[PDB]
RNA sequence: AUACCCUCGA
C-alpha cells in the first residue's frame, strides 16, 4: 500500500536516478532493419526489450534469467511491460529554464529573484546581460546590461564583475540565493513598510521562501540542466496500415530537442562565433519549452498542418479541457447500449434486455455455469454453444439473469437518479425495454433515446445495486422528498378519466355492496365508468401507531373512483381517492402512501396505478380531433373591437396628438388585455362545454373534451399552450426583445398567415438557440458544483453545537411564498420550541421533524423556529448527521457515509436546463405588528419612521405573521398595534418621491448660511406651485458660494440651542443641492417634520453569479459601522461620510465616488447592516458585516427565487451545503502563530487555537475573519492538489504544488477515484476506517 | 447556405445575432429549416425562390403593383432595395381585376409589419411558399404547426429511408413534383418522342422527326441504374414507368428513382393510424404497429454495404488473391470460387470468407464483420498497370462489352 | 465621426445585405488564385 | 418474499453496514461455510443473504461467532 | 399517442390524418365504382365532382374516355392524392365537405372496436391515413454490446 | 488503432 503522494521539483541527480540511459540519437528506427537504434528514442539499452524475455541478438532466449544482461547483448532480458516504467535522460549542453515556472501568471522564477518576468525574458532570449557576484563594483546583481553597456562596464572594471547571458545566467543566480539570508532580510523588512501593495508582495515573497526552505526544494532545480524522456509506449508510434508509421507529437518534440542539443555540442566544440552559439542556445530553450508546453510564447507548429503540436502539458490536461477523460472517464467493459422502448408489462424493479445484448454481456457467467453444469468441457465448446445459440444455452442464460441486477443510464446523467439498477428480463428484439414510471427520473422519452447498460460483477457490486440503486429504492427525489417515480402523461390521463363524474350516466343511482360488485357491474356493461353511485367499503385506517382499525362505510362516489380504490393499499382512507385524481393529486397520494404504509406496498401501489392507468386510458378511446379545439365565439367580436381601437389610435397618432412612444405602450397594453380576455373566454367556454340531460331539464357539467382533460388532469399540456391552440397567439417578441406592435390573431387550428408564422419563427428560433446554451451552462455549473462540494460527507452523528438558522415562512410580498412547514420538514430543531406563552417546551431538542411534527406545529401557532444547518455543525472534515436533517431520497435520517455534498451539487445543477411603491396596501385582515422599527411618535400621532431598517407586519389571530411589508424612511403610519385592520386598508401613508429628511427635534430653526444665489435660490414654480427656496448647486454657485453650504441650526421656539441625544453637536443637518425645505426658517417645526427632500438578472447566469460570489458592475454600497452618519464632501469628487458611533467613535470612513447616485441622508443612525446606496448587494460586505447566518439566508433566498420562478422545488439543505463548502476558509487578522494575512482553512485555525489554549501562552490564540470564496475558487484552493489539478488550471496548481512541495493524503472522493481506491463515502467507509485503525494506531 | 468554414463564424463565436432570424430573411433564407444542435442558425437553407445577385447577395421575387391594380411584371429585389417599397403579403383581396378591395392589408414598410391602405402599396409577394425552404415546403398544413415542430419535421423528413416500394403521399403540398423532377434521381426524357423498347434495365426512345437533325433520327438510350450503394449505404435503383409505343414529350419522367412514385416524391408510406392510448405501448412518443405493416412489408428497406481488400506490396513479396488460403476449411472454400472471390448471389452469414488474400503464407482474406449478414450483389476488381488480369475481371469485362455491343447493335438496327 | 456625432446610423450585421452568399465557383476561384500566386512566385524566382 | 430492504434498513438505521455484513454472509454462503438460516426458495446468494438479514436470524454478532 | 398533439403545439398531424382519411375513402369509393363496371360517364362525373369542390380548377374533359379516365381511376383506386400547399392549402370546411362526400363522418371520428375485448370505446377516436416515415436510425446499427 | 474535420441523435 501507499499514501500521501508528493510533488516537488526534479533534481538533476534524481533525474539521473529515474533514467535508465542517456538518449543521444534523434532517429528512432532504421528503415532497413526494423529494430530501434542505439541511443535512440526507443533503444533497447535504455527502455527495455521489444519482445518479452528476449534480447537484441537472441543470444539468450530462455525464460530463466529475467534480470541477467548478456555480454554481447547489453540490453537486459526482461518482460516487455518494462518499456512503460523505464525513462531516459538528455544531457543538455547548456541549462534551459522550465516553461511552467516561467510563464505561470505569478512567475516563480521571477518571484524568487525579485526581478520582473520581462527582465528575465530579456536575459533568457540573449538580449541583455545580467550581473553575478557584483563584488566591489558599482554594478548590482539585479542590474541588466546591454551590449554597449556591458562593453563599457568591462572596459571600466576589467574584472570582479561576472556578467552572463541565457538560462546559464539564471541558473547561476538561482543556486546563489541563500534562502536563509533572503528569508531573514525579507522578514525584517516586511513590517517596515506600511504600504498594502508592498506588504502583500513581500508576504508572497515570504510564502515562497518558506515553502522552499521547508519543502526540501532547491531553487536551482527550476532551471533543468537535464530533462527526462517519456517511456516509448506512452509516446508510441502507431504504424498506419500499408507500412506507414504514425509518429506522436511527443516523438516529434523529443526529436527536435535532441537534434538541437546535438547541434549545440558540435558547434561549441569547434568554437563557433558567439552570435550563432547564442542563437543555438535560444533554439534549444525554445525547443524544450515547446516540448513542455505550447502556445504560451512561441506557439510552435507541426509540418504541413496548421494544427499545433500536443505537448506534455496538453497530454496531462487530458481531453475535455482539464476534466481527465482517462482517469475519471475510463471506458469500461461488460457494457452496451441500444434504443430504449416502453415496456408496459414490466414491474418497477425489472427492465427488458435483448437476447443478444444479455448473451454478450454475461458471456463469462454463461461460460462458468456451462462448465459447472458440465454441459461444456473445453471453453471452445462453450463458445461454440453460445455462438450457435443452442436451446439449452437460453436456460443457463435465464439462470444467470434471474437475480443479477444491471445498471441503466442515459447520456447526460444530471443526478444519481440518472443511473439505476434493474433486474433484467430477457426480451425478443434489439431494444432495451424500460418501465414507463422511471422515464421521468431519467428525463428520457422514447423519441430516439439510447441507454447504456452495465453489468456489476462482484457480490459487493450486485448487493449495492440491489440495496442502494435498485429502482424501487429511489422513489423519492434526492432533491426534495416529493416522489419522482410517479404516474406520467398517459397513466395520469387514464386515472383522471376513470375518476370523473357525469351528471347523468348509465348506472347512476344504485348502491353496491362492495368494490367487487362495482367491478362486476362495470365489466358486465351495466354501469358507466363515471356515474354517481353509492358503495360501501372496508377501509383500514392507520390512525394509531401499531393499530390498524378497519371500518365499513357507505360513500357517495362514482364507479371509477370505487374501482381505483380497489388498488389503494390497506392503510389509507377512501377520501384520498374520491377527487378527480389529477397529476398533482396522484403525486401527493403516492407521497402520502410512502410515509404511511411503507416502501414495498408503495412500489406495488405504483405498479398497480400504472397498470390501471394504462388499462383505462386504453378503454377510454380518448383522441385529438380538429373539433376538439373549440374556438370561442366571442373571439371574433373581441378581435374586431381591438382592431377598431388600434385603428382609432393609429389615426390619432397620424393626427400628431399621440406620440409614437406612448402609442406603442398603449397598443401593447390593449392587445395584451384583449389576448387575456380571449383566453379567459376560451377557457370558460371549453371547461364547461358540456350540456347534459338529467331525467328532463338540461344541466351543465365539467367538460369531457379531450384537450380539456389533457390540460386539467395535468397529464400533458398547459393553459399557455391551449392559448395558442384554440385562442389567439398574442404578442410576440422581436429578436431585440421588443414586443411587435401587432399580434398573431390566428391560432393553430385556424392556421397562421405567412407574416405571423415568420414572427413565431423569431420566437421559436430564439428559444431553441437559448436551449443549447442553457444546457451547456447547466453542465458547467453542475460540474463546478460537484467539484467544490465533494469532500463533504456525513461523518459524525451529533457535533454538539446549538447554533443554526432561524427559519420563518417566506412571505416576500403580500402572499406566503413558502409555508413554514415545507421549509423545516425533514430538518432538525436546534433549540427549544415554545408556545405563544413561554416556559412551555413544545419541541424539546434535536428531534427530526417529520410529517407528524409538521402537522403538530401547524396545529399550534409556531411561526419562527431555529433549525440546525450544514452552515453550522462546526465538526472537522465533514458534517454531523443531525445538522444535515432527514435524507430526501429516504424517509429516515441520513446515515454515516452519505456523500451529501455530491447529492447537493447534483440536486442544484440538474434543473439548470429548465432555466434561461408609494404606500402599503394590506392584503387580508390581521392584527398589525411592528418589527425592527425605531421611531418616536409625531405631534399628531403620525409616527414617521426615518430609520432605514424597518418593516410592517400583520400578524394573524393565532399569532403567526401572515404578511410583512418593508416600511421605508419617513413613513407616516396610523399605528394600531393590536387593532385589526380590514383588508385593503392603507395603514402607512408613506409617499417619498424624494429623500425626505426628518426633524426629530422641534423649535424655531435657524437656517444659517442660506444665500439667495450662492447657497439657496428662492425659485418659485408656475401658478405658485411651491412657496419654497431651491438650494443652489455647489458648482452652479459662485466661487465663494461653492464652499458655502446651508445649515439649519437647531434652536428652540425662543432661541435655545438643542442637540440630538448621544452627540454634543446639534442636529443641524445641512441642506444639499436639489432640496425642498418648505418650512420657513424660524418657524416651529414639529418632531419628524420633513426638512430636506432630494429626488432619487435571472436564470442560469444569476445562480452562477450567486455561486461565484461575484461583484456586479455597480455593487450596492453598504454602511460600515453603526453610528451617527455624516455628509459626504462632494467637492473632492468622492463623498466621505464619517461615522461617529455613540458607544465608541471610529473616524475611519471610506470615500464613495459620486459617479453613482447616493441616497444617503446625513444625521441618522448608520446601522452597519443597512444600505447606503441602492444596487444589487455584494455577497461579501454582507458576510463581513451582517455575519454568516445573514449571508446564508440571503444567498438561499436569492437562489430559491430563481428556482421557484420556473417552479422547480429544491430543498435548501443543498444550497446550504454548497454555502458551507464555500465558507470553508477564513482569513486571519492578528495571528500570533501564523502569517499576518493568509487564506487558511477554518479547521486549521480552529485546531491551532485549541492547541494554543492548552499550550505555551494564553494570548497565542488567533483572531480571524470569515471569507467567502466562489465555487471555482474554493475548489481550486483545497489542501489536496490532485483534486484541484483535475478540475481546472492544471498547470498553475501543479506548479504551485511543485514549488510548495505539497503532499496529498488521499482523503477525498476524487483522490480515491483517480488513484483507484474505495470511495471514502458510502460502503467504502468501513474499509477506510479499518485502514485508519491499522495505520494511525501503529 | 452555411456560415462556418474559412472566414466564417465558428460555433464558439455564436452569440445570438447570427442565430436569430430577421425581417431581412423573408423570402431569402428559410426561417424554419435549420439543424437543431450545436450549430443552429449557423447553417440555413435558401428559400424556394431564392436567387443570388450579380454582386453575390440574395434576391427574392416580387410583383410590382400600382395605385389601382396589381401589375403582372415581376422583379427580383435584394435586402437593401426593400426599404423604399412596402411589400404586401401573397394573399389579399382582389376585385377580379387586380384591385385590392380590402381596407387595410398586411404590409411592411421598413421591416415593420403593419396594415396599409392599398393606395400606397408598391410591391406584392409572389407565393406564400417562397418563405420556407424546399424541405419545409413539403409539410402539409405547415400553417397549423409551430416552428419548433416544423423545424423538427423538416430535419426529420431530410433523414428518411427509401422503402421497398415507394408510395406517394395521399396528402402533400404539390411541391413533391418539383423536387422529384429537379433532382437527378429520375430519368427525364431529354428529347420528346415515342418509346421504342422498354425493360427493367434501359429505355429506348424514338426521337420525333420534328425534334431531330437530318441523320440518325431516333437515338436516345436511357440506361437505368440498378441497385447501387449510396453514400448512406442505401439502395439507389430506378424503375421504368413507361410502356412500349406511348408518346412522350420533352421533360417527361421515363423512370423514377429511389423514394419516387411516377414522378412524385415518395419518402415514406401512408397508413391508417389512430390517435388513442393503447395499453401504454405508445407512452411518451412510442409507436405501436400491427403485424400487417411487417407482413405487407411496407417499411422494409434495402441497405447496400461494401467491403474492400488491397494487395499490398509486402516486404517479403506481393500478397496474391488466391483461394488456397492456408489452413482453410472446406465449406468456406466451397462458398468461394477458384479465383478466391465469392460468387455473386450467395447468402453470407457472419464470419464467412468473402475474398481470399494470402500475404507472406499469412491470410489477409476479407470476411464479413460480426453481426453483418447479407447477399452478395456485385464484385469489382481493380488491377495495377502491368499486372495480370485475373479470370473474374475477364468475365466482368466480357459481360460489359457484350452489353455495349448489343446496345449499339439494336441502336443500329 | 459623423456617426459618433449623431449624423447617420451604425450598420448592423442582421441585414442579408451586409452579408453575402458565396458558392462553389467563388471559393474554387479563390483556391485557384492561391495556387496561381504560389506558382507565379516560383516562376518569378526561376524566370529571373 | 422479496429482500426487505425497507424494514431491515430501518432497524439498524444505517443501511450501509447492512450491505457490508450481507456481503460477508453471502460470501460465507457461496463458500459453503454455513447453513442458510432461512430455508432456500430457489434464490441466488445475494437475495437469500438479504432475507436472512431481514428475518433477524443472522446478525453481525451471529456471523462473527460463526466466523 | 394523442397526448403528443397538445403539448408540441402542432395540429398538422390531425388535419393530415383527416385529409388522408378522406383520400383513402375516395380511393375506396373509386375502386368499388371501378369494380362494379361503371361506365366512363359515371367515372368522369365523379372525378369532376371531386375536382370541382373547393380549390384548384377541374382539368377533366380533356382526357379520352377509355384510355386516360380509366388509367386515372386505376391509379386513384389506392387513394385520391390531394395537394395542399404550404400556407394557401385546404381550409377546415373543404376537408369537411370532402369527408361528407366520401360517406365518412364529417367530424373525422367514429367509435372504434377494441381488438381484444371487442367492446366499442365509449368516446369516438380519430382514425385516418397519415404519411409515416422511417428514419435512418435503425436499432440494428445502434445495438452494441461488449 | 492516433489527431483533426464534417454530418447526425438524445
Ligand atoms: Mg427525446
Amino acid at each position: 500500500e501507499f499514501d500521501a503522494i508528493r510533488i516537488g521539483l526534479a533534481s538533476p541527480e534524481m533525474i539521473r536516478s529515474w533514467s535508465f540511459g542517456e538518449v543521444k540519437k534523434p532517429e528512432t528506427i532504421n528503415y532497413r532493419t526494423f529494430k530501434p537504434e542505439r541511443d535512440g528514442l526507443f533503444c533497447a539499452k535504455i527502455f527495455g526489450p521489444v519482445k518479452d524475455y528476449e534480447c537484441l541478438c537472441g543470444k539468450y532466449k530462455r525464460l530463466k534469467h529475467r534480470g541477467v544482461i548478456c555480454e554481447k547483448c547489453g540490453v537486459e532480458v526482461a518482460l516487455a511491460k518494462v518499456r512503460r516504467e523505464r525513462m531516459g535522460h538528455i544531457e543538455l549542453a547548456s541549462p534551459v529554464a522550465h516553461i511552467w515556472f516561467l510563464k505561470s501568471l505569478p512567475s516563480r522564477i521571477g518571484l524568487l529573484l525579485d526581478m520582473t518576468l520581462r527582465d528575465i525574458e530579456r536575459v533568457l532570449y540573449f538580449e541583455s546581460y545580467v550581473v553575478i557576484d557584483p563584488g566591489m563594483t558599482t554594478l548590482e546583481k539585479g542590474q541588466l546590461l546591454n551590449d554597449e553597456q556591458y562593453f563599457e562596464a568591462l572596459e571600466e572594471f576589467g574584472d570582479d564583475f561576472d556578467a552572463r547571458m541565457g538560462a546559464e545566467a539564471v541558473h547561476e543566480l538561482l543556486n546563489a540565493i541563500d534562502l536563509e539570508h533572503e528569508i531573514g532580510r525579507l522578514r525584517e523588512e516586511i513590517p517596515q513598510t506600511n504600504s498594502e501593495t508592498k506588504i502583500k508582495k513581500l508576504s508572497k515573497r515570504l510564502k515562497l521562501m518558506e515553502a522552499f526552505q521547508g519543502s526540501g526544494n532547491k531553487p536551482e532545480w527550476m532551471v533543468l540542466t537535464v530533462l527526462p524522456v517519456l517511456p516509448p509506449d506512452l509516446r508510441p508510434l502507431v504504424p498506419l496500415d500499408g507500412g506507414r508509421f504514425a509518429t506522436s507529437d511527443l516523438n516529434d518534440l523529443y526529436r527536435r530537442v535532441i537534434n538541437r542539443n546535438n547541434r549545440l555540442k558540435r558547434l561549441l566544440d569547434l568554437a563557433a562565433p558567439d552570435i550563432i552559439v547564442r542563437n543555438e542556445k535560444r533554439m534549444l530553450q525554445e525547443a524544450v519549452d515547446a516540448l513542455l508546453d505550447n502556445g504560451r510564447r512561441g506557439r510552435a507548429i507541426t509540418g504541413s498542418n496548421k494544427r499545433p503540436l500536443k505537448s506534455l502539458a496538453d497530454m496531462i490536461k487530458g481531453k475535455q479541457g482539464r476534466f481527465r477523460q482517462n482517469l475519471l472517464g475510463k471506458r469500461v467493459d461488460y457494457s452496451g447500449r441500444s434504443v430504449i422502448t416502453v415496456g408496459p408489462t414490466l414491474r418497477l424493479h425489472q427492465c427488458g434486455l435483448p437476447k443478444k445484448m444479455a448473451l454478450e454481456l454475461f458471456k463469462p457467467f454463461i461460460f462458468g455455469k456451462l462448465e459447472g453444469r458440465g454441459m461444456a468441457t473445453t471453453i471452445k465448446a462453450a463458445k461454440k454453444m453460445v455462438e450457435r445459440e443452442l436451446p439449452e444455452v437460453w436456460d443457463v442464460l435465464a439462470e444467470v439473469i434471474r437475480e443479477h441486477p444491471v445498471l441503466l443510464n442515459r447520456a447526460p446523467t444530471l443526478h444519481r437518479l440518472g443511473i439505476q439498477a434493474f433486474e433484467p428480463v430477457l426480451i425478443e428484439g434489439k431494444a432495451i425495454q424500460l418501465h414507463p414510471l422511471v422515464c421521468a427520473a431519467y428525463n428520457a422519452d422514447f423519441d430516439g433515446d439510447q441507454m447504456a447498460v452495465h453489468v456489476p460483477l462482484t457480490l459487493e457490486a450486485q448487493l449495492e445495486a440491489r440495496a442502494l440503486m435498485m429502482s424501487t429504492n429511489n422513489i423519492l427525489s434526492p432533491a426534495n422528498g416529493e416522489p419522482i417515480i410517479v404516474p406520467s402523461q398517459d397513466v395520469v390521463m387514464g386515472l383522471y378519466y376513470m375518476t370523473r363524474e357525469a351528471i347523468n350516466a348509465k348506472g347512476e343511482g344504485m348502491a353496491f355492496a362492495d368494490l367487487q360488485e362495482v367491478d362486476r357491474a362495470y365489466r358486465s356493461g351495466q354501469a358507466s365508468l363515471h356515474a354517481r353511485v353509492k358503495v360501501r367499503i372496508n377501509e383500514k385506517i392507520k390512525g394509531e401507531d401499531g393499530q390498524l382499525t378497519a371500518n365499513t362505510r357507505i360513500v357517495d362516489t362514482t364507479v371509477g373512483r370505487a374501482l381505483l380504490f380497489q388498488v389503494v393499499p390497506a392503510g389509507l382512507p377512501f377520501d384520498v381517492v374520491n377527487q378527480s385524481m389529477k397529476k398533482k393529486a396522484i403525486s401527493k397520494l403516492i407521497n402520502h402512501c410512502y410515509r404511511v404504509v411503507g416502501l414495498k406496498d408503495t412500489v406495488i401501489f405504483a405498479d398497480q396505478l400504472m397498470y390501471t392507468g394504462f388499462a383505462y386510458s386504453t378503454i377510454s378511446g380518448v383522441s385529438i380531433g380538429v373539433n376538439d379545439f373549440v374556438i370561442p365565439d366571442e373571439k371574433a367580436r373581441i378581435i374586431n373591437a381591438a382592431t377598431d381601437e388600434v385603428k382609432e389610435i393609429e389615426s390619432q397618432y397620424a393626427s400628431g396628438l399621440v406620440t409614437q412612444g406612448e402609442k406603442y405602450n398603449k397598443v401593447i397594453d390593449l392587445w395584451s388585455k384583449a389576448n387575456d380576455e380571449v383566453s379567459k373566454a376560451m377557457m370558460a367556454n371549453l371547461s364547461k362545454e358540456k350540456v347534459v340531460d338529467r331525467e328532463g331539464k338540461e344541466v351543465d357539467q365539467e367538460s369531457f373534451n379531450s384537450m380539456y382533460m389533457m390540460a386539467d388532469s395535468g397529464a400533458r399540456g398547459s393553459a399557455a399552450q391551449i392559448r395558442q391552440l384554440a385562442g389567439m397567439r398574442g404578442l410576440m417578441a422581436k429578436p431585440d426583445g421588443s414586443i411587435i406592435e401587432t399580434p398573431i390573431t390566428a391560432n393553430f387550428r385556424e392556421g397562421l398567415n405567412v407574416l405571423q408564422y415568420f414572427i413565431s419563427t423569431h420566437g421559436a428560433r430564439k428559444g431553441l438557440a437559448d436551449t443549447a446554451l442553457k444546457t451547456a451552462n447547466s453542465g458547467y455549473l453542475t460540474r463546478r458544483l460537484v467539484d467544490v462540494a465533494q469532500d463533504l460527507v456525513v461523518t459524525e452523528i451529533d457535533c454538539g453545537t446549538e447554533h443554526g438558522l432561524l427559519m420563518s415562512p417566506h412571505i416576500e410580498g403580500g402572499d406566503v411564498v413558502e409555508p413554514l412547514g415545507e421549509r423545516v420538514l425533514g430538518r432538525v430543531i436546534a433549540r427549544d420550541v415554545f408556545k405563544p406563552g413561554s416556559d412551555e417546551v413544545i419541541v424539546p431538542a434535536g428531534t427530526l421533524i417529520d410529517e407528524k411534527w409538521v402537522d403538530f406545529l401547524e396545529v399550534m401557532s409556531v411561526d419562527e423556529v431555529v433549525v440546525r444547518s450544514p452552515i453550522t455543525c462546526e465538526t472537522r472534515h465533514g458534517i454531523c448527521a443531525m445538522c444535515y436533517g432527514r435524507d430526501l431520497a429516504r424517509g429516515h435520517r441520513v446515515n454515516i457515509g452519505e456523500a451529501v455534498g455530491v447529492i447537493a451539487a447534483q440536486s442544484i445543477g440538474e434543473p439548470g436546463t429548465q432555466l434561461t411603491a408609494d404606500n402599503v396596501q394590506v392584503k387580508n385582515g390581521g392584527t398589525i405588528r411592528l418589527h425592527n422599527l425605531k421611531h418616536v411618535v409625531r405631534a399628531d400621532g403620525a409616527l414617521v419612521a426615518v430609520s432605514r431598517s424597518g418593516e410592517l407586519a400583520v400578524a394573524d389571530d393565532f399569532g403567526r405573521e401572515r404578511e410583512r411589508y418593508k416600511l421605508p424612511y419617513g413613513a407616516v403610519i396610523s399605528v394600531k398595534e393590536g387593532d385589526k385592520v380590514d383588508p385593503g386598508a392603507i395603514v402607512a401613508k408613506w409617499d417619498p418621491h424624494t429623500h425626505p429628511i426628518v426633524t426629530e427635534v422641534d423649535g424655531t430653526v435657524a437656517f444659517v448660511g442660506m444665500e439667495e444665489g450662492i447657497t439657496v435660490k428662492r425659485q418659485t414654480d408656475e401658478l405658485t406651485g411651491l412657496t419654497n427656496i431651491e438650494v443652489m448647486d455647489p458648482k452652479d454657485r459662485p466661487a465663494a458660494g461653492k464652499d458655502i453650504r446651508p445649515a439649519v441650526k437647531l434652536i428652540d421656539a425662543a432661541g435655545k440651542d438643542l442637540l440630538l441625544p448621544g452627540t454634543d453637536v446639534p442636529a443641524q443637518y445641512f441642506l444639499p443641492a436639489n432640496a425642498l425645505v418648505n418650512l420657513t426658517d424660524g418657524a416651529k417645526v414639529s418632531i419628524g417634520d420633513v426638512v430636506a427632500r432630494i429626488p432619487q438578472t435571472g436564470g442560469l447566469p444569476r445562480v452562477a453569479d450567486l455561486f461565484e460570489a461575484r461583484r456586479p458592475k455597480e455593487p450596492s454600497i453598504l454602511a460600515e459601522i453603526s453610528g451617527t452618519i455624516s455628509f459626504g464632501k462632494e467637492t473632492k469628487g468622492k463623498r466621505r461620510l464619517v461615522i461617529t458611533p455613540n458607544d465608541g467613535s471610529d473616524p475611519y470612513e471610506e470615500l464613495i465616488p459620486k459617479w453613482r447616485h447616493l441616497n444617503v441622508f446625513e444625521g441618522e443612525q448608520v446601522n452597519r447592516g443597512e444600505v447606503i446606496s441602492d444596487g444589487p448587494s455584494n455577497p461579501h460586505d454582507i458576510l463581513r458585516l451582517l455575519g454568516v447566518s445573514s449571508l446564508a439566508k440571503y444567498i438561499v433566498n436569492e437562489i430559491q427565487d430563481v428556482y421557484r420562478l420556473q417552479g422547480v422545488k429544491i430543498n435548501d439543505k443543498h444550497i446550504e451545503t454548497i454555502l458551507r463548502q464555500m465558507l470553508r476558509k477564513v482569513e486571519v487578522s492578528e495571528s500570533g502563530d501564523s502569517s499576518f494575512i493568509k487564506g487558511d482553512q477554518v479547521e486549521l485555525t480552529q485546531v491551532l487555537e485549541e492547541n494554543e489554549q492548552l499550550g505555551t501562552e494564553d494570548k497565542f490564540p488567533a483572531k480571524y475573519e470569515r471569507v467567502l470564496l466562489g465555487i471555482t475558487k474554493a475548489s481550486l484552493s483545497t489542501e489536496s492538489f490532485i483534486s484541484a489539478a483535475s478540475f481546472q488550471e492544471t498547470t498553475r496548481v501543479l506548479t504551485e504544488a511543485a514549488v510548495t512541495g505539497k503532499r496529498d493524503f488521499l482523503r477525498g472522493l476524487k483522490e480515491n477515484v483517480v488513484v483507484g481506491r474505495l470511495i471514502p463515502a458510502g460502503t467504502g467507509l468501513a474499509y477506510h476506517s479499518e485502514r485508519k485503525r491499522q495505520r494511525d494506531l501503529g | 447556405v452555411s456560415a462556418l468554414g474559412p472566414g466564417g463564424l465558428t460555433r464558439e463565436r455564436a452569440g445570438f445575432e447570427v442565430r436569430d432570424v430577421h425581417p431581412t430573411h423573408y423570402g431569402r433564407v428559410c426561417p424554419i429549416e435549420t439543424p437543431e444542435g450545436p450549430n443552429i442558425g449557423l447553417i440555413n437553407s435558401l428559400a424556394t425562390y431564392a436567387r443570388t445577385n450579380k454582386y453575390g447577395f440574395l434576391e427574392s421575387p416580387y410583383r410590382v403593383v400600382k395605385d389601382s391594380l396589381v401589375t403582372d411584371e415581376i422583379v427580383f429585389l435584394s435586402a437593401i432595395e426593400e426599404a423604399d417599397h412596402v411589400i404586401a403579403q401573397a394573399s389579399a383581396t382582389l376585385n377580379e381585376k387586380g384591385q385590392l378591395v380590402d381596407e387595410l392589408v398586411a404590409v411592411r414598410h421598413l421591416n415593420e409589419f403593419t396594415v396599409k391602405a392599398p393606395e400606397d402599396v408598391t410591391l406584392m409577394d409572389v407565393s406564400p411558399k417562397q418563405v420556407v425552404s424546399v424541405a419545409a415546403s413539403l409539410i402539409p398544413f405547415l400553417e397549423h404547426d409551430d416552428a419548433n415542430r416544423a423545424l423538427m419535421g423538416s430535419n426529420m423528413q431530410r433523414q428518411a429511408v427509401p422503402t421497398l416500394r415507394a408510395d406517394k403521399p395521399l396528402v402533400g403540398t404539390g411541391m413533391e413534383r418539383n423536387v422529384a423532377r429537379d433532382s437527378g434521381v429520375c430519368v427525364v426524357a431529354r428529347r420528346g418522342g415515342v418509346i421504342d423498347s422498354v425493360d427493367a434495365s434501359r429505355v429506348v426512345v424514338r426521337v420525333a422527326d420534328d425534334e431531330v437533325e437530318t441523320g440518325e433520327a431516333g437515338v436516345d438510350i436511357y440506361n437505368l441504374t440498378k441497385y447501387t450503394r449510396s453514400n448512406q449505404n442505401t439502395c439507389i435503383n430506378q424503375r421504368p414507368l413507361v410502356s412500349k409505343g406511348d408518346v412522350v414529350a420533352r421533360g417527361d419522367i421515363l423512370a423514377d428513382g429511389p423514394s419516387t412514385d411516377m414522378g412524385e416524391l415518395a419518402l415514406g408510406q401512408n397508413m391508417r393510424v389512430a390517435f388513442m392510448p393503447w395499453n401504454g405501448f405508445n407512452f411518451e412518443d412510442s409507436i405501436c404497429l400491427s403485424e400487417r405493416v411487417v407482413q405487407e412489408d411496407r417499411f422494409t428497406t434495402i441497405h447496400i454495404q461494401e467491403l474492400t481488400c488491397v494487395a499490398r506490396d509486402t516486404k517479403l513479396g506481393p500478397e496474391e488473391i488466391t483461394a488456397d488460403i492456408p489452413n482453410v476449411g472446406e465449406a468456406a472454400l466451397n462458398k468461394l470460387d477458384e479465383a478466391g472471390i465469392v460468387y455473386v448471389g450467395a447468402e453470407v452469414q457472419a464470419g464467412d470468407i468473402l475474398v481470399g488474400k494470402v500475404t507472406p503464407v499469412k491470410d489477409t482474406s476479407l470476411r464479413v464483420p460480426t453481426g453483418t449478414k447479407g447477399t452478395v450483389i456485385d464484385v469489382q476488381v481493380f488491377t495495377r498497370d502491368g499486372v495480370e488480369r485475373d479470370s473474374r475481371a475477364l468475365s466482368i469485362e466480357k459481360m460489359q462489352l457484350d452489353q455495349i455491343r448489343k446496345d449499339l447493335n439494336e441502336e443500329f438496327r | 465621426v459623423d456617426i459618433r456625432n449623431g449624423k447617420g446610423i451604425v450598420d448592423d450585421i442582421d441585414h442579408l445585405g451586409n452579408r453575402r452568399v458565396r458558392c462553389v465557383g467563388e471559393m474554387a476561384e479563390n483556391q485557384f488564385r492561391v495556387g496561381l500566386v504560389r506558382v507565379e512566385r516560383a516562376v518569378k524566382e526561376r524566370l529571373s | 418474499a422479496r429482500v426487505t430492504v425497507e424494514d431491515c434498513l430501518d432497524n439498524v438505521d444505517n443501511r450501509f453496514e447492512l450491505v457490508m455484513l450481507a456481503t460477508k454472509r453471502a460470501r460465507q454462503l457461496a463458500t459453503g461455510g454455513k447453513e442458510p438460516k432461512v430455508a432456500w426458495e430457489n434464490d441466488k446468494p445475494t437475495v437469500v443473504a438479504l432475507r436472512e438479514i431481514a428475518s433477524g436470524l443472522v446478525d453481525e454478532n451471529v456471523v462473527q461467532q460463526e466466523d | 399517442n394523442p397526448l403528443g398533439v397538445p403539448s408540441r403545439m402542432n395540429v398538422g398531424q390531425i388535419l393530415e390524418t383527416h385529409l388522408g382519411l378522406a383520400a383513402k375513402g375516395l380511393g375506396e369509393k373509386i375502386n368499388r365504382m371501378l369494380e362494379e363496371q361503371r361506365k366512363v360517364a359515371e367515372l368522369r362525373k365523379f372525378l369532376h365532382e371531386i375536382y370541382n369542390e373547393i380549390g384548384g380548377r377541374e382539368e377533366n374533359l380533356d382526357e379520352l374516355g377509355d384510355n386516360e379516365i380509366l388509367a386515372l381511376a386505376k391509379n386513384l383506386r389506392g387513394g385520391v392524392p390531394m395537394a395542399t400547399p404550404v400556407f394557401d392549402g385546404a381550409k377546415e370546411r373543404e376537408i369537411k365537405a370532402m369527408l361528407k362526400l366520401a360517406d365518412l363522418p364529417e367530424s373525422g371520428q367514429m367509435r372504434l372496436f377494441d381488438g381484444r375485448t371487442g367492446n366499442q370505446f365509449e368516446r369516438p377516436t380519430t382514425v385516418g391515413y397519415m404519411y409515416m416515415l422511417k428514419l435512418n436510425h435503425l436499432v440494428d446499427d445502434k445495438m452494441h454490446a461488449r
